[PDB]
């Protein structure tokens, strides 16, 4: 049975040009995070 | 018709139940499995 209700989660501000360890969605690294230019589509995430 | 198209996601559900038949509601429809 798939979850459907669960309690909030929280956020914080977000950083540039640091090593820093991030969590986006579940997506856990560690490296430098900067604006890019790649162009996705408008389901795609990774 | 030929030639080549992808199919893009729509919408996900997270529904619980089981399925193991379907229906449907010029009036031709392919189906493939």
């Amino acid at each position: 049975a798939p979850a459907t209700v669960c309690g909030p989660k929280k956020s914080t501000n977000l950083v540039k040009n640091k090593c820093v360890n991030f969590n986006f969605n579940g997506l856990t690294g560690t490296g430098v995070l900067t604006e890019s230019n790649k162009k996705f589509l408008p389901f795609q995430q990774f | 018709p030929q030639g080549f198209s992808a199919l893009e996601p729509l919408v996900d559900l997270p529904i619980g139940i089981n399925i193991t038949r379907f229906q449907t509601l010029a009036a031709a429809y392919y189906v493939g499995y």
